């Protein structure tokens, strides 16, 4: 009858759905995943009205069209934010136990993403912070590693340092942002590498400083 | 005109089927956001409608003028589609949806949509919705620029992206800063809406290299050495991912460019300003060729009325016993009749502003310095008028309980001696009985008095709010003037109100005066209001004075949480202002004419909650502000200069002496050095605003407090009468002070 019909494509929706959360959260492609869950969409609008008034029809549909709302949240939470310590305090706040090697969307969709929006916007935001002062601290890393001194030749004499105004410029604005870095709620992430750089520029500032006038002085003596 | 043909192109371009009057309608629309956007005051803005319609009856004869160009012009796309037009109150609706999805994501701060905001709005997407649709907006602060842009960019999918100037802000921060912009825009295709305030336009250095963003597109010399080397890198990679695979570094450069054409728009908001206006015509002609710009000033009288009506929603504002007045003293020509006590309350507010407006006008015309009056004053005066309906009507909520409680108190008391009584003794507990049922129907006077005090609430309350957000730079005099004027238009429209409110003692108490007298505060009525404001605002209150009592004065009364000093001049204000946000302390700051830009966030109070966190952002750092931070702006120039900008975040508290404030003074001191009994009745008539009710609620609370403990030993001889008997003759004295109030005002009004 009409009700077997209904039944035998709400086991067909049930399992493509089901075939669909069994991919790894890993390897789920939010854009293919939008792609797919439109196209089950535009299927169960195909249809009949009469098969289309159950109420099983009108939940599976509810839950898609959530799925579409929370579309969004699983673009965010599938990034370079989250990293293993922010899922971390979402699984301690959410009281639920997942495997990070295991994690599939399935897990997920189960818990009420729309219900804890607040908790996932607060954790996106907590690890686009962590995330901004990461790349700060790759920034400095990859720019202090690489430069290098300005020699220059002297008369056949010696090989001496020029731009003095742009590295200490460098060094002041750097060393600024630090001592700066120490406000906000994210300074209790990555402290310790944090003050050793501190230290670090502290020492090539103390350095040069006393290097610029060693230098001066010993060009006018020198002449 | 190559505009208005443009627009009418894409206006027609999806539309098949069309009547001339539809035809004229987009022309007349087109016209009006091209010639009548731009224009300054209102008699330009009628003459440009009058004349439009006048046009298209002279060259269009023989079509119907209702449907061919109706007065409520306006076309957007949002509705359906293809640009058709729509009408006003289905566009409201919608974009009240919009607004409240907004709420949700950003900006929770209420913001009410009246006709001019409804324009603005769709003006701003139609200069969005279009390639390099570079914009200006010249507006009075807190008119709406800013916030509106914002509006319009996160509803069109543009990222709003604006940078923020501080003090010694060189110009390779703001290379910087372009550099991320024109990457974020271009090479990764996200659209942008770029936005400033004209604080960071002061530097005349930027307006260059935004002369040439604006007009090339792109401009050259920003991006080289190895940044263009890595600029090349991404972009290479942003023409992967559309399909449009190059390799010549030229071509790429220009794929670049016209990526940066069609996903950036730069608003400028900008504070209306002839001469300026006209420097910055003369400095980059691009702001007027590249930009159009958008007109809008002072809102309207509907739109503050519609903002008094939206922002007094929750206030009670309910008599219904309230007589509507004839010949009611309106501003709003709108104004329902008969109007009801809440209608009657937000014309009175509406007459407020615009009354101030007049007497800045006329003190311009005086001669003297004066202050540019924004919304963002009549927002902070409603703020007030909430907040101080709401903490008086809950005092004399809590007034009202404790004396209900006393009275059953004092019932149960009766009945217990009634049935000791059933058990000199005698005398003596009828004597008790007569005493207490006395001071019962004095307590019932008290509720009546209660009750005529909750009838005179909402008038006090809306003269005290109009005093503290409005008036503070103008002196004593002026102060005066602008209280009469509000008292007598609330008086024409029948408002109950005290009509000898004193506006010293009806916003502290005794303990606050004495607090602030103990500090160093001379014992002045200026003094007097100026240290009222100071303990009530909304908006950092910024001080002038040229002798510096306040800054000592806000020292002693700050020390107890550690007040740190620190001006603008000094490099340290940066680093102080971090460590006042991480703990809390206050912090006065002097030298306020030379203004660091980095305290913007501070004063426009930009805070960002989130998770449990509060956040504010100085720099491109985002701080934890402490709940218990306040910051005082002082100067000690009288005869300086602030720009409007500036003046719609702080209010004013002005101290420097005049021909009133002196002359008050002088009396004053005549007053308690020559005539010191009649000093002592002006301090009585004044003190009688609820300080003698107040130490009465006291010692009534003490008598409570001895009366819960009756059971025998309080009868050690019958007697504990003492204490009702005292409270009896302060009581006498109290109401003979009331009967005879207007002898002893005459009496001090001829000394
Ligand atoms: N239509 C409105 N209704 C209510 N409040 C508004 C409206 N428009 C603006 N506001 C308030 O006024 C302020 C406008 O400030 P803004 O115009 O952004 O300053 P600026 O123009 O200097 O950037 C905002 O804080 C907002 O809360």
């Amino acid at each position: 009858q009409d009700l077997k019909g209904v039944w035998s494509e709400l086991s067909k929706v049930w399992e493509q759905i089901d075939q669909m959360k069994e991919q790894p959260w890993v390897s789920v492609q939010p854009r293919k995943l939008r792609q797919n869950l439109d196209a089950l969409l535009n299927q169960l609008k195909s249809f009949p009205a009469r098969l289309r008034q159950y109420a099983s029809y009108e939940f599976v549909q509810r839950l898609l069209k959530g799925y579409m709302k929370i579309n969004m949240l699983v673009i965010e939470l599938k990034s370079e934010a989250l990293k293993d310590r922010h899922w971390k305090q979402l699984m301690k706040r959410l009281h639920v136990n997942w495997v990070v090697s295991e994690l599939t969307l399935g897990q997920i969709w189960d818990v009420d993403l729309q219900k804890n929006e607040a908790i996932v916007k607060d954790v996106l935001l907590v690890a686009q912070g962590e995330m901004a002062l990461e790349e700060f601290l790759k920034q400095i890393r990859e720019v202090w590693n690489t430069y290098e001194l300005d020699l220059v030749n002297y008369q056949n004499k010696c090989r001496l340092i020029r731009g003095w105004d742009d590295l200490f410029n460098k060094v002041k604005e750097h060393i600024n942002s630090v001592s700066a870095m120490k406000l906000s709620p994210y300074y209790k992430v990555f402290e310790e590498d944090a003050l050793s750089w501190e230290d670090k520029l502290n020492r090539i500032m103390a350095l040069f400083d006393v290097w610029i006038d060693v230098q001066r002085r010993w060009v006018y003596l020198e002449g | 005109m190559t505009r208005w043909v443009r627009g009418i192109f894409e206006a027609l371009r999806p539309l098949e089927t069309l009547p001339v009057e539809g035809l004229i309608r987009i022309w007349a629309h087109e016209a009006l956001r091209l010639f009548q956007d731009r224009l300054v005051e209102d008699e330009e803005r009628r003459w440009t409608d009058e004349n439009i319609d006048t046009v298209a009856l002279k060259h269009f004869p023989n079509i119907d003028r209702e449907k061919a160009m109706s007065r409520p012009i306006l076309y957007s796309n949002w509705l359906s589609k293809d640009y058709i037009p729509v009408d006003q109150e289905e566009l409201r609706d919608y974009v009240k949806a919009r607004l409240k999805v907004f709420y949700e994501e950003e900006l929770d701060v209420p913001l009410v949509l009246f006709n001019e905001v409804l324009d603005h709005v769709l003006r701003i997407d139609r200069i969005f919705r279009q390639p390099q649709g570079h914009l200006l907006l010249i507006g009075v602060s807190g008119a709406g620029k800013t916030t509106l842009s914002r509006f319009v960019a996160w509803m069109n999918g543009l990222s709003v992206y604006q940078i923020k100037v501080h003090r010694k802000y060189t110009g390779e921060d703001f290379d910087e800063d372009l550099r991320t912009v024109l990457r974020r825009s271009g090479c990764k295709n996200e659209k942008i809406a770029f936005i400033m305030d004209e604080s960071n336009v002061l530097d005349s250095g930027f307006l260059e290299r935004m002369n040439t963003l604006l007009a090339n597109g792109e401009v050259p010399g920003l991006f080289e050495g190895d940044e263009y080397a890595t600029l090349m890198t991404q972009c290479k990679e942003g023409a992967q991912k559309e399909g449009l695979m190059l390799d010549s570094h030229e071509e790429l450069y220009k794929w670049f460019t016209s990526q940066v054409i069609r996903n950036l728009h730069v608003v400028f908001t900008m504070n209306p300003s002839s001469e300026g206006l006209k420097d910055r015509a003369a400095t980059s002609p691009a702001l007027f060729n590249r930009c159009v710009l958008n007109w809008f000033g002072d809102w309207s009288t509907e739109a503050l009325y519609q903002v008094g009506k939206e922002f007094t929603s929750k206030m009670d504002l309910e008599k219904p016993n309230y007589i509507v007045p004839d010949y009611m003293p309106v501003v709003y020509d709108k104004l329902p009749q008969p109007p009801s006590h809440r209608e009657a309350i937000v014309n009175s507010c509406v007459f407020v502003h615009q009354t101030l407006h007049q007497a800045n006008a006329r003190l311009a015309k005086r001669g003297g310095r004066t202050m540019a009056i924004t919304p963002r004053h009549y927002l902070d005066f409603i703020n007030h008028y909430a907040n101080l309906f709401h903490e008086k009507r809950s005092e004399l909520e809590e007034q009202q309980m404790h004396l209900n409680v006393g009275l059953r108190k004092i019932k149960e008391t009766v009945d217990q001696v009634e049935e000791l009584r059933r058990d000199a003794k005698v005398n003596r507990s009828t004597a008790l009985l007569k005493s207490l049922s006395a001071e019962r129907e004095r307590w019932e006077k008290t509720s009546e008095t209660f009750k005529n005090q909750m009838s005179t609430i909402a008038g006090d309350c809306l003269l005290s709010a109009a005093f503290i957000a409005y008036a503070g730079y103008f002196d004593q005099q002026m102060r005066q003037n602008l209280f009469t004027t509000w008292s007598h238009h609330l008086q024409q429209a029948n408002i109950q109100f005290r009509t000898d409110i004193a506006r010293t003692e009806y916003l502290s108490n005794a303990d606050e005066r004495l607090r602030w007298q103990a500090s160093s505060l001379p014992a002045d009525d200026l003094c007097t209001e100026n240290a009222i404001m100071l303990k009530r605002f909304n908006r950092y209150p910024l001080i002038i004075d040229p002798s510096g009592q306040a800054t000592e004065f806000i020292m002693n009364e700050y020390k107890d949480r550690k007040i740190t000093r620190t001006s603008f001049l000094d490099d340290a204000f940066r680093k102080n202002l971090e460590s006042a946000l991480r703990f809390g302390n206050p912090l006065l700051v002097q030298d306020v004419e030379s203004y660091d830009p980095v305290l913007n966030p501070v004063l426009n109070r930009e805070v960002r909650r989130t998770g449990g966190r509060v956040l504010i952002t100085l720099g491109d750092q985002d701080i934890d502000l402490s709940p218990s931070f306040v910051i005082f702006l002082s100067t000690r120039d009288p005869t300086v200069e602030f720009p409007p900008d500036l003046c719609s975040r702080v209010t004013f508290v002005n101290f420097t002496v005049t021909r009133s404030s002196l002359q008050s003074q002088c009396l004053n001191e005549v007053l308690k050095a020559e005539r010191p009994d009649v000093d002592e009745k002006r301090s009585d008539l004044l003190k009688l605003q609820g300080e003698f009710q107040l130490r009465l609620r006291q010692l009534e609370k003490s008598l409570l407090q001895a009366l819960n403990e009756v059971k025998g030993r309080i009868l050690d001889d019958d007697t504990i009468i003492t204490t009702l008997e005292n409270l009896k003759r302060e009581a006498a004295e109290v109401t003979r002070k009331v009967e005879e109030t207007d002898i002893v005002m005459q009496e001090v009004e001829t000394v």
